[PDB]
RNA sequence: GGUGAAAUUCUUGGAUUUAUGAAAGACGAACAACUGCGAAAGCAUUUGCCAAGGAUGUUUUCAUUAAUCAAGAACGAAAGUUGGGGGCUCGAAGACGAUCAGAUACCGUCCUAGUCUCAACCAUAAACGAUGCCGACCAGGGAUCGGCGGAUGUUGCUUAGGACUCCGCCGGCACCUUAUGAGAAAUCAAAGUCUUUGGGUUCCGGGGGGAGUAUGGUCGCAAGGCUGAAACUUAAAGGAAUUGACGGAAGUGGUGGAGCGAUUUGUCCUUUGUACACACCG
């Protein structure tokens, strides 16, 4: 079930069985890797260095070809953002509610949506802080 | 009291085939009550089958508005049509959507014109379903294809063949063919035509299509 | 049909691909990757299924693919293979 | 007696009993 | 004058509580004969009754045969707005009537205002309890 | 004891259902709770239909009709018997006149 | 004009009716559905902008971050309150006209507050699916809405694609049949998987009244809301279903079968409602 909805969806993704890299992929390991290293130095977020490997280079899973997931490889070259990417867009949602009804004030179901993203910031913001992936003070206001 | 009333044939413009409208009435004149001013821009809703001589038009109706007195022959312009209740009460039927769309057009001669145009989803030889439905985007684009088709029409031609548009309804049989791509389509019609405001009368202009 | 007319182990193949991804006996995905042979150049250049990127030849020719609900429309004109 | 009916006459002793004990 | 038919127009207002037959050129703007039912029956419970409508538009008739109209537009309408949108018991009555005089029928149009909403209709949520 | 599934209307999926306002006594009603007839009628009693179609100045005129989706409360569909109290078995019936 | 019939009321100083035009304020018909969206309340004229959302698709990402929740918050129909604007229609109260044995009502007329909007409150509804939420399993079927995939052969169509058609998958509002289930039954495909009793969690009931009353507390300008007794009284109250009787509602065994059963079928006045069963003279 959605957190903070009624709905019942089921759609994902499904990894294939086979864990290993398919034979037609030939790509060597360090030239991901350092493809992934620019496309965070631009400033993509590990998702959407995974969409782009995937729909624009012959890499269908990263994990697969190298090994290493997205994150990881990041933080092993330093590239990590500062806040977690999920927590981020959150707050960028956030921020923009906040702005809409800054200039919308009978605006009362953007004021519940509002209250449903700042309550999905905070259990991922105490998530993050319980394993020490942001600041033990980080606070958000 | 009926003795006092002189009655002024009714003619409507040759755009018509037909221009036996009426003799519409009034009284003698007199102190500041000459004929003219009872003439003076009354309106005579006529069907169209009438002026047309033809019935399978007798859906619309044709509202021409008096303007001038030539002696005893009333003289008549265009001011707009519509439908009879009968045809559109006849097209609104349940299990299909009905598409709608007004816009304001402007004609060469100072002519503001809301056009109102009316149109319901067709079914298929084939189909099984028993709904006809359009998603509310779809209606959208429909609204869209009519609504610039109202505007490239009105806009570039004037009064007399916009209406001589009017008569065959090429503007509904255009609009079909336009959202056939987006939706199959039915009795598309141009329900009604509104004059907003008209120009300053003139009196030549008047004689030009009379 | 009855569960008792078939065996869960082994499933009859036929009626496997019309499940869902995740409701079979072991989950895979109905995705794939192409090797899209464009007009006349030759560029193969390797796209996903359902890729949500629009897929430009490297040349900067003309867009070969386009994101949807579901699998990228090719682009009026090209081939492609599974891999 | 309708329910409503005896909410509203309860509604209107204790609206009487209000003013005069705290008035 | 002569000419193939004098055509006219009859506005004909079937409430459920009176019946009448205006009669009036094509604009409307002159009016010719105005018969009711009431204005011709001596009982309020009879100014809608057919028989009313049967002596207005016989009269309408009579008028309008002896202005020279011979053939006549109709107009039927019932009360409309927020009230009832079926036309009373004298709409039939009158019809019949003028088309049983000899006076000529060119259209007939239902002119009942229909309102595409609404002001709130009488009566109470309720409605008329009886 | 519970009368119909539906609870005599036909809400499922959705709150609040505007009402409509009843043809005979002006009555609030839920729009799907209404009874609905659109009643395709002529503006010409079959009896006056000939008299009428003689006294035509058009040889070539179909009589227009009348046409009017009629909203009505229980209590005076009921009264002006559009609809009528049925059995237990026959209620669960909701197929229009045979 | 209005009604069953009238009357109150308007009207030769033009009522009602007809045509044209303008202004005002509401209201968004038909389409409109055993349809959609929303946490609920609720949401139906166009277009544009703003932010938000479900479902689907995904070989994208994190990696347990989750479920339900005292405390504490947000929203919350209508009516109602304070002030400004607006005030068409309708319309509590009020006045009058009827009806009436009476008629402070039902019916009719005129209408005040109100109905509309802004700011601030109020926090209550048969706010109902009278069914808290999350999760698993367990019948069949055909519709329908949203998305996706596949196969189609016709398009006033602009190859794709749209529109129809067919087959699937996921998700949603529902519907039909059936018992192998459950139930006091009505009925329910969940209200099932319960004496063969235990997936997680919140709220909440303990005969009927007194009583949502008193009092205290708290919130609110108020109206009131939330929390909430006792003394005393009483042998039933209540639920579902059956038969009969009634309606100012419509038009006799046997054996076998059904039901826990009263009963019923057979017997094709019937159906229907019932709080009556001394049976409506209740
Ligand atoms: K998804
Ligand atoms: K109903
Ligand atoms: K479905
Ligand atoms: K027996
Ligand atoms: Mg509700
Ligand atoms: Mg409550
Ligand atoms: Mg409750
Ligand atoms: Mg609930
Ligand atoms: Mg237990
Ligand atoms: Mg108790
Ligand atoms: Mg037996
Ligand atoms: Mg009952
Ligand atoms: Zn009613």
């Amino acid at each position: 079930g959605r957190m903070h909805s009624r709905g019942k969806g089921i759609s994902s993704s499904a990894l294939p069985y086979k864990r290993t890299p398919p034979s037609w992929v030939k790509t060597a390991v360090a030239d991901v890797d350092e493809l992934i290293t620019k496309a965070a130095k631009k400033g993509q977020m590990p998702s959407q260095i995974g969409v782009l490997l995937r729909d624009q280079h012959g890499i269908p899973l990263v994990k697969s070809v190298t090994g290493s997931k997205i994150l990881r490889i990041l933080k092993a070259h330093g590239l990590a953002p500062e806040i977690p990417e999920d927590l981020y867009f959150l707050i960028k949602k956030a921020v923009a509610i906040r702005k809409h009804l800054e200039r919308n004030r009978k605006d009362k179901d953007s004021k519940f949506r509002l209250i449903l993203v700042e309550s999905r910031i905070h259990r991922l913001a105490r998530y993050y802080k319980r394993t020490k992936k942001l600041p033990p003070t980080w606070k958000y206001e | 009291p009926f003795t006092k009333k002189q009655w002024y044939d009714i003619k409507a413009p040759l755009l018509f085939t037909s221009r036996n409208v009426g003799k519409t009435l009034v009284s003698r004149t007199q102190g500041t009550k000459i004929a003219s001013e009872g003439l003076k821009h009354r309106v005579f809703e006529v069907s169209l089958a009438d002026l047309q001589n033809d019935e399978d038009q007798a859906y619309r109706k044709i509202r021409l508005r008096a303007e001038d007195v030539q002696g005893m022959n009333v003289l008549t312009n265009f001011w707009g049509m519509d439908f009879t209740t009968d045809k559109l009460r006849s097209l609104v039927r349940k299990w299909q959507t009905l598409i709608e769309a007004h816009v304001d057009v402007k004609t060469t001669d100072n002519y503001m014109l809301r056009m109102f145009a009316i149109g319901f989803t067709k079914r298929r030889p084939n189909q099984v379903k028993r709904t006809c439905y359009a998603q509310a985007s779809q209606i959208r684009q429909i609204r869209r294809k009519m609504v610039e088709i109202m505007v490239n029409q009105a806009a570039s031609c004037d009064l007399k063949e916009l209406v001589n548009k009017f008569i065959p309804e090429v503007i509904g049989k255009e609009i079909e063919k336009a959202t056939s791509s987006i939706f199959p389509l039915q009795n598309v019609y141009v329900r009604k035509v509104k004059i907003l405001k008209a120009p300053k009368f003139d009196l030549g202009k008047l004689m030009e299509v009379h | 049909v009855l569960q008792n007319d078939i065996d869960l182990l082994n499933p009859p193949a036929e009626l496997e691909k019309l499940k869902h991804k995740k409701k079979r006996l072991v989950q895979s995905p109905n995705s794939f990757f192409m090797d899209v042979k464009c007009q006349g150049c030759f560029n193969i250049t390797t796209v996903f299924s359902h890729s949500q990127t629009v897929v430009v030849c490297p040349g900067c020719q003309t867009v070969l693919c386009q994101p949807t609900g579901g699998k990228a429309r090719l682009t009026e004109g090209c081939s492609f293979r599974r891999k | 007696m309708r329910a409503k009916w005896k909410k509203k006459r309860m509604r209107r002793l204790k609206r009487k009993r209000r003013k005069m004990r705290q008035r | 004058r002569e000419g193939e038919h004098v055509f006219g127009v009859a506005h004909i207002f079937a409430s459920f509580n009176d019946t009448f037959i205006h009669v009036t050129d094509l604009s409307g703007r002159e009016t010719l004969v105005r018969i009711t039912g009431g204005m011709k029956v001596k009982a309020d419970r009879d100014e809608s009754s057919p028989y009313a409508a049967m002596l207005a538009s016989q009269d309408v008739a009579t008028r309008c045969k002896e202005l020279g109209i011979t053939a006549l537009h109709i107009k039927l309408r019932a009360t409309g707005g927020n009230k009832t949108k079926t036309p009373g018991p004298g709409a039939q009555s009158a019809l019949r009537a003028l088309a049983r005089s000899g006076m000529k029928i060119g259209r007939i149009e239902d002119v009942t205002p229909v309102p595409t909403x609404s002001t709130r209709r009488k009566g109470g949520r309720r409605g008329r309890r009886l | 004891t519970f009368k119909r599934r539906n609870g005599g209307r036909n809400k499922h999926g959705r709150g609040h259902v505007k009402y409509i306002r009843c043809s005979n006594c002006a009555k609030c009603c839920p729009k799907d709770k209404a009874i609905k007839r659109f009643l395709v009628r002529n503006i010409v009693e079959q009896a006056a239909v000939r008299d009428v179609q003689e006294a035509c100045v058009h040889d070539g005129y179909v009589l227009p009709k009348l046409y009017a989706k009629v909203h009505h409360c229980v209590s005076c569909a009921i009264h002006a018997h559009i609809v009528r109290v049925r059995s237990r078995e026959n209620r669960r019936n909701r197929e229009p006149p045979q």
